[PDB]
């Protein structure tokens, strides 16, 4: 409950229509967003369902000109950006607004792999899906209905992580080291004090 | 090795004498024991020392601390209160970093604006020595 | 009835040593090593005697408690496999045409290419899995012996063979042409 | 054939029950069918022997 | 210092409404941090601006206000109904809104 | 809920004054439902009706020892769509009232049986373990029962969070 500028969400983990029924209340509230990592969403549903379900949209189309007819993106990204531009009044100016506040990628696309993402707990699939309940992973599902890029988002990833790893040793280092002084400075008066203030 | 190895999984047992921090309700952030136990969800607490009266409670409504102590199952209050003292569970709890972090955030909220401004001045002073120590 | 707590007990032998963190299982023995990721299941393992492991499930339903005991057996199987191995004596049953079968190695992969099967001009190729060794039985003619550490590899490999010699369209009772499995067992003898 | 092997391959083919509803080849001591398209039915028979 | 704000940041949410028909007299206002009505009751009475800028310099300032106050809490979520002096625009849904601290206590 | 006692007379007729009196441990949410449920249970045992009759006394019975975990045997006549059944459920609860509350849920969950279908025929604290027939009670009557609560979950008051959650306990 804080009105940041942007907010990044590591899609990873999150269920869907949950982490998605919020991302949506957080647009019609001016908030912003930017769910990264989609390719990792988790939708209740044993893979095989969730993909008959799909083959139950993929097959709805404007009879007479299958073009106008609902556009079935596959894009892991998009698969969870409908589920939204689906939970919003998106035909009322104040709707576009919304969906214009909500970028959405899979794997993490710069302007972001350098900002802290944050995970909408009320969604995770580790705080809901009663353990055992089979669940899936867009990142697949998708893969199984046209997305031409996972294998190329399993690349660009690692390549990432690696860095964001080799950038979390430079962090530690810097710290434990900063924690060896907090001590040398510990006990001091300055503290016996702030040691109360708090 | 040759010594097998299993991780193993360490937990907090809801057992008899697992002291518990009551999350919500009239008690609210008090210790008590889980005396008798009813079933998976339901348990029966008492922390007469703390002042949280004997009651069945949902184990969602409570939280298990790492502390345990000696109780016999179905121990009334007056029993519990005695064995509580002999173990010295409230003093074990007080020392725990959990309890220290609880009493901190309360003490933070208690601070006056003036007393909070002190903390700008003192925190500032701490930086300077730290940042100076960082170069060295 | 949601069963509060259940437990099977794996009795590990003297020789072998099982390494289990999270739900992965490196059983290591005389004959080799065999990993397995039970992470689909949600049991909890617990060392006791070095030759014992309480596997357990807390607050499991009829379904979950079931998955406790299979977990036991799956690892019991790894344990059996990394000591005693597995040996799956298949046979070639045929009436007329003999099933000439040969371990024919393409690209270092090893295939059990099946030939002259029921007079099929087709060459029916099985691929042999990683860590399953294929042996033609001396003395006993027209039998193929798959053997390995992981039973789930071997038996499955031995099946692939068995199902690659199905007889389509014909009435199967009459055409018992086919490779079959005589004797699943273990490699180390006197046991 | 040599009856050992006929007995072997008849174990794997003929010595088998059948679901009456889904016709599915079942195991012999099976009570119910495994297939869920006939409602895991108990209605089985033996697979008929040659001759 | 860097920080000067003596108000509390509020996002203007909606009008009070039914399924269908809405009532622009009364605006729902979110408040930063406020989870529950127990929390929110502090903000009752506390004035609320909606500041907003413009093209024209109407009165020595190309910049404007709509004052108002919070009257009551709203649901269990620390939304706060707020009658403004004039009703808020509806262009202002999702808009920043200055809940102040005066009429203090 | 509470467990009202309800006592009722019938009325006095000329010729037969001082009638027999009856008593029922009605598990009713309040004085008013007590007085129904009493008469609803009377009207199935005698030839008396709230009109031709009277309540004598409501008294709310309280649990004697309400912080002791008890194994409550309860017999239930519940009416299905098809036909009406008897039962015998057993309920580890700290009061009769809680048990009989938590039976009505258990009936409702497991038999869609609404409060209005169910009769509570008898309720009994079982003294001995062994008399506890049901396995699902028996679980918790084990010498030294310890267990964990694996997969703990935290109710974050906020929308977001940064720490990335955990189920350790
Ligand atoms: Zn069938």
């Amino acid at each position: 409950s804080s009105f940041e500028p942007v907010v990044v969400i590591d899609g990873k983990g999150h269920l869907l229509g949950r982490l998605a029924s919020t991302v949506a209340k957080q647009l019609l509230n001016g908030q912003k967003i930017v769910v990264v990592r989609a390719e990792a969403l988790n939708i209740s549903g044993e893979f095989f369902r969730n993909k008959l379900k799909y083959h139950d949209y993929l097959r709805k189309a404007t009879a007479f000109n299958k073009t106008r007819g609902p556009f079935h993106f596959r894009a892991p990204s998009r698969i969870f950006y409908k589920a939204v531009r689906g939970m919003i009044s998106h035909k009322t100016a104040r709707g576009k607004a919304a969906l214009e506040r909500l970028k959405v990628f899979e794997g993490v696309p710069p302007p972001y792999d350098k900002k802290k993402r944050v995970v909408v707990p009320q969604a995770l699939r580790v705080l809901r899906l009663k353990p055992g309940r089979k669940y899936t992973t867009l990142g697949k599902l998708s893969t199984s209905v046209g997305w031409k890029y996972e294998d190329v988002v399993a690349k660009l990833e690692e390549k990432r992580k690696a860095r964001s790893a080799e950038y979390y040793l430079k962090k530690k280092a810097y710290n434990a080291v900063v924690a060896n002084k907090s001590a040398t400075v510990g006990t001091e008066v300055s503290e016996k004090l702030a040691a109360l203030g708090y | 090795s040759t010594d097998s190895v299993v991780k193993a999984s360490n937990w907090r047992l809801v057992e008899v004498g697992r002291v518990v921090l009551v999350k919500q309700g009239q008690s609210a952030g008090k210790l008590a024991t889980i005396v008798e136990i009813i079933d998976q969800k339901r348990a029966l607490i008492d922390g007469p020392t703390t002042g949280v009266p004997r009651q069945a409670i949902n184990l969602g409504q409570v939280v298990l601390t790492p502390l345990t102590f000696a109780v016999p199952r179905g121990a009334k209050s007056a029993t519990v209160s005695k064995k509580w003292a002999a173990a010295g569970v409230s003093e074990k709890w007080a020392t725990s970093s959990w309890a220290k972090k609880i009493a901190q955030r309360e003490r933070r909220a208690a601070l006056s604006d003036f007393e909070r401004f002190q903390v700008l001045v003192l925190k500032k002073q701490k930086r300077y020595a730290v940042k100076k120590a960082v170069a060295k | 009835m949601k069963y509060i707590q259940t437990d099977q007990v794996l009795d590990v032998p003297e020789g072998v040593t099982v390494q289990i963190r999270s739900r992965i299982i490196k059983v290591t023995g005389p004959r080799g090593v065999l990993t397995k990721n039970l992470k689909h299941i949600d049991v909890t393992f617990t060392k006791v005697s070095n030759r014992q492991i309480k596997i357990t499930v807390h607050n499991g339903d009829r379904k979950h408690v079931a998955a406790l005991r299979t977990v036991k057996s799956l690892i019991s199987n790894l344990i059996t496999g990394v000591t005693k191995g597995y040996k799956y004596k298949l046979r070639y049953v045929y009436a007329h045409f003999p099933i000439n079968v040969n371990v024919i190695e393409k690209d270092g992969a090893k295939f059990i290419e099946i030939r002259n099967f029921l007079g099929d001009k087709k060459v029916r190729e099985v691929p042999v899995r990683e860590g399953v060794s294929v042996d033609f039985s001396t003395n006993q003619k027209d039998e193929i012996v798959l053997s390995g550490n992981s039973v789930e590899n071997v038996s499955q490999n031995a099946a692939d063979i068995q199902q690659i010699c199905r007889v389509r369209n014909k009435d199967i009772r009459k055409f018992l042409d086919g490779i079959y499995v005589s004797e699943k067992g273990l490699i180390e003898e006197e046991e | 054939i040599e009856p050992s092997l006929k007995a072997l391959a008849s174990k794997y083919n003929c010595e088998k029950s059948v679901c009456r509803k889904c016709y599915a080849r079942l195991p012999p001591r099976a009570t119910n069918c495994r297939k869920r398209k006939c409602g895991h039915t108990n209605q089985l028979r033996p697979k008929k022997k040659l001759k | 210092a860097e920080s000067h704000r003596l108000y509390v940041k509020g996002k203007h949410l909606s009008y009070q409404r039914s399924k269908s028909v809405n009532n622009p007299n009364v605006s729902l206002v979110k408040i930063e941090g406020v989870a529950n009505p127990e929390d929110a009751k502090f903000y009752l009475g506390k004035r609320v601006a909606y500041v907003y800028r413009c093209s024209k310099e109407v009165r020595g300032s190309k910049i404007r206000v709509i004052w108002g106050k919070i009257n009551r809490t709203h649901g269990n979520s620390g939304v706060v109904r707020a009658t403004f002096r004039s009703n808020l625009p509806a262009k202002t849904f999702g808009a920043s809104v200055r809940i102040f601290l005066y009429p203090s206590n | 809920f509470k467990e009202y006692q309800v006592i009722g007379r019938r009325l006095p007729t000329e010729s037969v004054p001082e009638p027999k009196l009856f008593r029922m441990r009605i598990f009713a949410p309040n004085d008013v439902v007590a007085k129904s449920r009493y008469w609803y249970f009377l009207q199935k045992l005698h030839k008396v009706k709230k009109a031709s009759g009277e309540i004598v006394s409501l008294n709310v019975i309280s649990e004697a020892h309400p912080t002791t975990v008890k194994n409550f045997g309860v017999w239930v006549r519940y009416d299905s769509r098809s036909g009406t059944h008897n039962m015998y459920k057993e309920i580890r609860d700290v009061t009769r009232v809680g048990a009989v509350e938590s039976l009505y849920q258990d009936m409702a969950a497991r038999h869609r049986a609404r409060f209005r279908s169910i009769h509570i025929l008898k309720v009994v604290e079982l003294e001995k373990t062994a008399d506890v027939k049901r396995q699902y009670v028996k679980q918790f009557l084990t010498k030294d029962l310890k267990f964990p609560l694996p997969h703990r979950v935290q109710k974050s008051t906020k929308v977001f969070a940064y720490k990335r959650p955990t189920t350790f306990y």
